[PDB]
């Protein structure tokens, strides 16, 4: 979902009021499920 | 205002470069310069006090 | 479709950067002079 | 028959935010995809420890999405892609 | 001190200088000037 | 010498020109005769539109790139020309530097301002007689934690030491002789409610442990014992203060501490219930 | 507005095309100029001997210039030399040089 990670470190949710007054990013951020493997062949 | 290229071109016509002698001068940028009387180039350093 | 994670975030972001729980993966770790003679 | 004329209309196709955003995603992802790789190859070859932290940089997709939209440029390849809205009225 | 408000709730806060960008009660940042009290005079015309 | 120029009215000559100038017209008039001075004054913000010392100095470079219709093989050669020219200066490891402290700086997530400090503090250090190896993640590190403080951010040794190797007994020391740099070149409050957003708190709940930690260093007794699980019991007692379902084995592998800890710090705390309630 | 003197104030009539000999540029250039950075060490002043040395001609209104003194409404500025230690061709004068080559000898130069 929307969210802004602020300069302090809080990742809380977004709305785009604001969005527009702090001159952000109305932006989700993305996450990938990785699979680590090792062939020993 | 900006002095444009035809409007140079008008002023040829009716033929008073006067006008177009303090335009180019007064209006815009005087300089006051010394040259060699030898090679005529911008060399002398002048300390006209 | 792509699922939507729906928390409070921040503990899922937690994990992002610095979190303080490293490795947790087994991955890429790396005489005498006539007795001698 | 006659030659092949370009001026028709259904010929020519049209791209909107999706298309657009295709060619610029897989390229973003193209080079971090590498760059994932380079640190996979360094540290086996410089023998230290791993981290996937360290393994992917949030940036590549950051700054990838940031600049394009900031400018008209898509890329100088592309250029005039985005432009600000029109508040002048709202019909405008 | 000069008199501030809140952007949602409208928190009447009136805090000072080095007193850091953060609203009372509610998390939000914007806060405002607050209108003076001294009189405005305008012209029908 | 001088090279300085002092413009004085010779009319009115009472005092050093306090004058005024015609910033609509470029002209500078006496304040006092109304005699005006010199004409044509040249502008500051005009050229400004067409376009560091305070970190590069007077040092410059230029990119040459390939043209548009050219050979690809005179971009090389001239990138080995500048390859041998590389050693006329050793701005070239600051730089690389420069672009590990770019690389660490984002991946930690840290704005720009944290950046600049970064760069900042590694550009006082640089190369003296007191490094000496140190490995260089460990000044770089250091400097991030510079950047840390002078920007009032919060960040932890266990936090840096999840992203580099540094060792600790090296990595402090050689901290403290960066900061004796600093100090011949003349807190954890910040640390709550990242926690707090660690956790996804209210900002009720947040400030609630901000009263308790404000509360707790004066009520004394048992002294600092490490500010980060005094943090961490602010939040145990706050969340008891309330119903969240949390407990201390989520937190314990959260924060990563210890949940025998913190009910040792408990056994203090629910003593110490008296003088912390404000509503 | 200009401070008065007393040379004789004519105009120019006929004007001459020429090209500089070397000789010529270090009876007129005042400096040799070696350090390529800009200002001071102490990122004030210059670093005289650098790129904006006092020697040529200043601005900056406050600033007073070396050799012109005056001001910059009035210094026309000074020019500096710099010497190699080999010569390269001018990028004006390529194919010129080469129909010379087309035209002369290699060896006795006739
Ligand atoms: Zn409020
Ligand atoms: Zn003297
Ligand atoms: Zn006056
Ligand atoms: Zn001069
Ligand atoms: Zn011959």
């Amino acid at each position: 979902k929307p969210m802004v990670n602020e300069s302090d470190g809080v990742t809380h949710a977004l709305y785009p009021q604001e969005a527009r007054l702090r001159n952000l990013t109305y932006s989700s951020g993305l996450f990938v499920d990785v699979k680590k493997r090792t062939y020993e062949l | 205002l900006r002095f444009g290229e035809m409007e140079r071109d008008c002023m040829i016509a009716h033929g008073a470069a006067s006008f177009l002698k303090e335009r180019l001068m007064e209006a815009s940028d005087a300089f006051r310069v010394h040259i060699c009387g030898i090679c005529g180039l911008m060399t002398v350093i002048a300390k006209l006090n | 479709r792509i699922t939507t994670l729906d928390e409070t975030v921040g503990v899922t972001m937690s994990h992002t950067g610095m979190s303080m729980r490293s490795d947790n993966s087994n991955f890429l770790k790396v005489m005498p002079k006539k007795e001698i003679l | 028959k006659d030659q092949d004329d370009r001026d028709h209309f259904g010929k020519k196709r049209l791209d909107l935010a999706g298309p657009l955003l295709a060619q610029l995603f897989k390229t973003l992802f193209k080079k971090l995809t590498k760059d994932i790789f380079r640190y996979m190859q360094r540290t086996v070859e410089e023998a230290h420890d791993f981290n996937m932290k360290l393994a992917i940089n949030a940036k590549t997709i950051t700054s990838g999405l940031k600049y394009a939209l900031a400018t008209g440029n898509w890329g100088s390849s592309r250029a005039g892609v985005s432009q600000v809205l029109n508040r002048y009225t709202y019909s405008s | 001190t000069l008199k501030y408000i809140c952007a949602e709730c409208s928190s009447k806060l009136s805090l000072s200088r080095t007193d850091a960008v953060r609203c009372k009660d509610c998390g939000h940042r914007i806060l405002l000037k607050a209108r003076t009290k001294r009189l405005v005079q305008f012209e029908a015309r | 010498p001088n090279l300085n120029i002092v413009l004085t009215c010779p009319e009115c000559k009472v005092y050093p020109p306090k004058i005024v100038e015609r910033f609509s017209e470029g002209d500078v008039v006496c304040a006092l005769c109304g005699l005006v001075l010199s004409d044509k004054l040249v502008d500051t913000r005009s050229e400004w539109r067409t376009f560091n010392p305070l970190l590069d100095g007077n040092n410059l470079s230029t990119r040459i790139g390939k043209g548009e219709t050219t050979d690809m093989r005179f971009t090389k050669e001239l990138n080995k020309a500048q390859g041998k020219n590389v050693m006329d200066k050793k701005d070239n490891e600051v730089q690389a530097a420069f672009a590990k402290i770019t690389m660490l700086c984002d991946a930690a997530e840290l704005p720009k301002i944290v950046k600049d400090c970064a760069k900042e503090a590694y550009k006082l250090c640089h190369d003296e007689k007191t490094l000496k190896g140190k490995s260089m993640e460990s000044i770089m590190a250091a400097s991030i934690l510079i950047g840390c403080r002078r920007a009032e951010v919060a960040r932890t040794f266990k936090e840096i030491q999840s992203l580099i190797h540094v060792k600790t007994k090296e990595f402090g020391k050689t901290l403290n002789i960066m900061k004796n740099i600093l100090r011949g070149k003349s807190q954890n409050l910040t640390y709550i409610p990242r926690f707090c957003s660690h956790l996804g708190l209210p900002m009720q709940v947040t400030t609630s442990a901000e009263y308790t930690a404000k509360k707790c260093k004066e009520i004394k007794e048992i002294a600092g014992k490490s500010p980060i699980t005094i943090a961490v019991v602010s939040i145990y007692l706050n969340i008891l203060l309330f119903q969240i379902p949390i407990t201390a084995a989520k937190v314990g592998q959260t924060l990563q501490v210890t949940e025998g800890t913190i009910k040792s710090g408990y056994k203090i705390l629910y003593e110490h219930r008296d003088k912390l309630v404000d509503p | 507005g200009q401070q008065y003197s007393s040379a004789p104030l004519r105009t120019v009539k006929e004007v001459q095309f020429g090209l500089f000999s070397p000789e010529e540029v270090r009876a007129i250039s005042v400096a040799k100029i070696r350090f390529p950075e800009t200002m001071d060490e102490t990122q004030t002043r210059a670093k005289i001997g650098g790129l904006n040395d006092p020697r040529l001609g200043s601005i900056d209104r406050n600033l007073k210039c070396q050799t012109c003194q005056e001001g910059m409404n009035e210094c026309p500025g000074h020019f500096g030399h710099i010497d190699l230690a080999k010569p390269v061709f001018h990028v004006g004068f390529i194919a010129k040089i080469k129909k010379v080559c087309e035209c002369v000898c290699m060896h006795c130069g006739k």
